[PDB]
């Protein structure tokens, strides 16, 4: 259940 | 790069050839619980499409959306994620937000019952209760017959769509306001459904 | 009459489609399909590909070609007589009509000889009627040249002493016409 | 038939019947028939039947999933009398190669299985398998010209896929109709193949070089009703049950060409005192 | 017409991809059902009233051939059309 | 050219010998089984001579067309054996001793490359296409495979899948496949 | 019935197919040069 998003910055270029 | 200058005829001289942006979007907590039921399926049309990093505050209820110059040279698409995200926030389903991703000529009207015409309590309950219809059924023949998709808070009401569209549908919810009885409605809607789908 | 018989993630739609008609009073795939049928052609000739070795000079034009140097297209007229009807199209469609149009030249010095060989005179009327259908359009166009003219004077000398057979069935069919009415 | 013409292999029920042969520039005898041998090594029908290149070695392909190769000698019976089995449903078929080192056996299920006499002393490993893609069509008639590495599968469906074996590449696919392929047979120069199939009673007979069709006829479903002669003979008219109206050269005698205008029974079909027209008087109230 | 008041099945992206791309592929998969229903029905009775023998009608993607021509299949269509029709 | 200043700067072979044949035609040469290849490998020790039998060709200087040549000794590939390819053009030939016919320095070349350098040339006559599919998109245009010649008797190549269009009255070639 | 069958059978064709290949000898023949 590990959620890309609420956590960092989810996006295309890095995390 | 060297530096030299080439005297052509004529004495000519000859020479030889030598930023993100970000937008913010908060959400409602009763809008928040379905955003993080289904918040998985919400960046996979955007991040993949349109190349765009997401963050989400749960600390400030907000989500990020920053372009980066290098990975994405598109103009709108900031814009039309924020427009996505807006009309889900706004109350409108995943689906027919994605469909205002894929087009850009979907654009949304909301107007309340008071800016229409002014009813208090009960006067407003049974006004609800007619522009609802039995379980939706009005609501659901209006969204089939403009092709429309509307949201009922309790007085504000959004309708995405075409301009005309939602215009047609506009000019429809403020009769079942005024206070149109369903079948004449059904009567104006099938004779408005016939024009359009002979158009 | 034989041959066989058999989206995008941001679509994009116009303002009669949606919703903009204030566009539309202000009104201001082939080619795909053309792409599409080249790159069909490609994966034809990607699919077939086999390495085996054959020949460069076909046995139809080496034969011509032979019979051309021997003056006499005997060899020639044979294999055409036993070619499958196939076969004798897709040569005739493929003979070579260049500036010197030696191939057309020789085979209509076969075909001259082949009516002076008198056998199978209506097939060897078929194949000059084919190559009128095939190569009329570039005999046409070289047409008041000197040898092919000479060619066809002597094509037309053979017509003229044939003509009798046209004569003659005129003759007894309009004749056993008139006896089996009256 | 064997390929040396002396004798011949018969798939008889389970067992496998070889049967020599008398002479045809013999003056007639009583009793010309011999039997030769008879293999029953098998637990259910013989679906199917391969000579070899040489007269010597039988593939008899059977509902058993098994496929046996007999000899018709009790050397190369022991050479190779061997079974097949690890396989699909039934099998149809099974094709020796042209080094005869390859062993090809087509399923019902649309299975290709390639044994080849290669190592691991050795026998008959299973060297490659390859697949049809149907979803309910099944293979129902296969044939296999060696010299050329052909294979021809009619399915139930009409569908007939025509593939080179070795690189399994499908050369093309297509359809009789809704009906199912029931045999095909294939030229000894590989130019010409020939698919019949009897719930229509329809037959086409086509060359893949040229690609063309020699010929697509059909014969009449039900019954061929009426009759009709040409005022000079070379055509001969055919109505039957169905409205289908097939007409004939006789010279050739070919089915030129049909009309299925009328949806009855076409009753009678007349002619004038000209060549011209044809008259169909039916049963659906029309003429 | 008459519309439908319960929910949409499709959304917006669907309904305007499916205008984005026979009076109807209902009406005629209904001919194409009651044709093959008549069809048997029709070859039942000729069965219960026939004296002679009748089989059955018939059994009820891919390039396809078609075996049955109405035509000789080597006559142009200029050549079959009669000149005053053109 | 940047800056205006003058300087000069695994490498692919393919295209490198395929350049090298652009400079070097017309004067190709084949080698010939048997007593070219490891067959030649008998007997003596410490230098190996597998004789050097190279059909030499040009239809454009008719006078050396399908003669007899011999791999000069100054070269590296002084009566080598088992190599890779086939044909091989060669700078200048000369006549030296023995009355022997040698090719001056070699590119080894092969079919496709060959075949292109005298598309872009000239000598590259064609046959006509071949049960295997023509298509023919319109009376100009066509793909199909066509077995050309390399050719007074030359010699032909692979049967090449080639795009082709009709104009001049000739089907001169577009591009290959 | 057969022997005027047999003419309009073969004969006719072939005649037809001489007289098309005078007939489009003369027109080629006969007719100017393009260009």
């Amino acid at each position: 259940t590990t959620l890309p998003g609420w956590g960092e910055w989810a996006g295309a270029g890095s995390k | 790069e060297s530096k030299t200058v080439v005297v052509d005829d004529q004495g000519k001289p000859r020479f030889t050839s030598a930023k993100f942006e970000s937008r913010k979007i908060m959400v409602p907590p009763h809008r928040m619980t379905p955003l993080r039921n289904s918040w998985t399926k919400i960046y996979p049309p955007l991040v993949e499409h349109l190349k765009l990093q997401v963050r989400m505050n749960l600390k400030t209820k907000s989500v990020e959306l920053r372009t980066n110059p290098k990975f994405t040279t598109d103009p709108g698409a900031l814009q039309k994620g924020a427009d996505f995200i807006k009309a889900f926030t706004l109350g409108f389903d995943l689906d027919d937000s994605i469909a205002l991703l894929r087009l850009d000529d979907l654009y949304i009207e909301t107007f309340e019952v008071k800016d229409v015409k002014t009813l208090t309590g009960d006067h407003l309950s049974r006004a609800i209760g007619r522009i609802a219809g039995k379980d939706g059924k009005t609501k659901f023949a209006i969204e089939n017959a403009t092709r429309t998709r509307i949201v009922l808070a309790d007085s504000k009401i959004h309708i995405l769509g075409g301009f005309t569209h939602i215009r047609m549908a506009r000019e429809s919810v403020v009769s079942l306001i005024l206070g149109s009885p369903p079948g004449k409605v059904y009567g104006n809607l099938r004779t408005v459904a016939s024009r359009l789908k002979e158009r | 009459r034989s041959k066989p018989k058999e989206l995008p993630f941001f679509l994009q739609l116009s303002g009669e489609k949606v919703g903009d008609e204030a566009s539309v009073r202000e009104g201001i795939h082939r080619r795909d399909q053309e792409a599409q049928k080249k790159l069909d052609a490609e994966e034809q000739m990607n699919k077939f590909k086999v390495t085996g070795r054959l020949g460069f000079e076909s046995h139809f034009t080496k034969q011509l070609r032979e019979g051309s140097q021997s003056k006499d297209y005997s060899s020639l007229l044979a294999t055409l007589i036993n070619f499958s009807p196939a076969a004798v199209d897709l040569e005739i469609r493929s003979l070579n009509s260049f500036e010197p149009f030696d191939e057309i030249v020789w085979f209509i010095d076969a075909l001259t000889q082949g009516l002076k060989s008198n056998k199978n005179f209506e097939l060897y009327e078929t194949f000059m009627s084919l190559l009128f259908k095939a190569h009329g359009d570039v005999i046409h166009a070289n047409n008041k040249n000197q040898d092919i003219a000479s060619a066809l004077q002597n094509w037309e000398d053979v017509h003229k002493k044939e003509d009798r057979l046209d004569d003659l069935v005129k003759f007894c069919m309009g004749v056993a016409a008139f006896v089996t009415t009256a | 038939f064997s390929p040396d013409g002396r004798l011949f292999a018969l798939a008889s029920g389970r067992f496998l019947q070889i049967w020599k042969t008398p002479d045809v520039n013999k003056d007639r005898q009583f009793a010309p028939f011999v039997r030769h041998r008879v293999h029953a090594g098998h637990f259910q029908d013989i679906t199917s039947l391969t000579w070899s290149q040489d007269s010597r070695f039988i593939l008899t392909t059977s509902k058993d999933l098994s496929a046996k190769i007999w000899s018709v000698d009790s050397e190369e019976k022991n050479l190779a009398a061997t079974t097949f089995n690890g396989h699909r449903d039934y099998v149809m078929g099974a094709f020796f190669s042209h080094d005869q080192e390859k062993i090809y056996t087509v399923s019902k299920d649309g299975a290709v299985f390639v044994w080849e006499f290669t190592k691991r002393k050795y026998s008959w490993r299973i060297t490659k398998k390859h697949f049809f893609y149907a979803n309910q069509a099944k293979v129902k008639c296969v044939t296999f010209h060696p010299a050329t590495r052909l294979l021809a599968v009619g399915f139930t469906s009409g569908e007939f896929r025509l593939y080179d074996l070795p690189d399994f590449t499908l050369i093309q696919q297509l359809s009789m109709g809704q009906n199912p392929v029931n045999t095909v047979s294939v030229n000894q120069t590989g130019e010409w193949l020939a698919f019949g199939s009897s719930k229509l009673g329809q037959l086409l007979v086509y060359e893949w070089q040229s690609e063309s069709y020699i010929l697509k006829q059909q014969g009449h479903f039900d019954s061929t009703n009426s009759l009709a002669y040409s005022p000079d003979g070379s055509r001969v008219v055919t109505a039957s049950e169905d409205g289908k109206i097939k007409v004939w050269d006789i010279t050739s005698g070919f089915c030129l060409a049909t009309f299925e205008e009328h949806t009855s029974s076409v009753t009678a079909v007349q002619f004038a005192k000209r060549g011209q027209v044809m008259f169909s008087s039916s049963l659906d109230g029309t003429v | 017409f008459e519309l439908s008041d319960v929910k949409s099945s499709k959304s917006l992206a669907e309904i305007y991809e499916d205008d984005y791309t026979a009076l109807s592929e209902e009406l005629q998969k209904a001919h194409s059902e009651i044709s093959e229903l008549y069809a048997n029905l029709v070859y039942k009775l000729d069965v219960l009233s026939s004296v002679h023998f009748v089989p059955k009608p018939a059994s009820t993607e891919t390039p396809t051939i078609s075996m049955e021509d109405a035509q000789p299949l080597y006559m142009s269509n200029a050549s079959s059309l009669a000149p005053q029709e053109i | 050219n940047i800056a205006v200043v003058i300087r000069n700067e695994v490498i692919q072979i393919k295209l490198l010998k395929q350049m090298i044949c652009a400079g070097f035609v017309d004067h190709v040469a084949v080698r010939a089984d048997v007593l070219f290849p490891d067959d030649a490998k008998i007997t003596n020790r410490t230098s190996i001579i597998n004789i050097p039998y190279i059909p030499v060709l040009a239809t454009r200087t008719p006078n050396i067309e399908d003669c007899f040549v011999y791999i000069h000794p100054t070269s590296i590939l002084n009566n080598l054996g088992e190599m890779p390819p086939k044909y091989m053009l060669y700078y200048s030939l000369h006549l030296g001793g023995n009355n022997k016919t040698r090719m001056n320095t070699l590119c080894d070349i092969a079919s496709t490359p060959l075949a292109n350098i005298a598309r872009k040339g000239l000598l590259l006559t064609y046959s006509k296409p071949l049960g295997l599919k023509t298509v023919n998109l319109s009376p100009t245009e066509r793909y199909c495979y066509v077995v050309p010649r390399f050719g007074k008797i030359g010699w032909d190549l692979n049967p090449i899948a080639v795009h082709q269009k009709k104009q001049k009255g000739q089907w001169t070639v577009i591009k290959f496949i | 019935r057969s022997i005027q069958r047999f003419i309009v059978r073969v004969a006719k064709e072939v005649v037809n197919t001489t007289t098309d290949n005078k007939y489009t000898y003369r027109f080629l023949v006969s007719t100017d040069g393009s260009m």
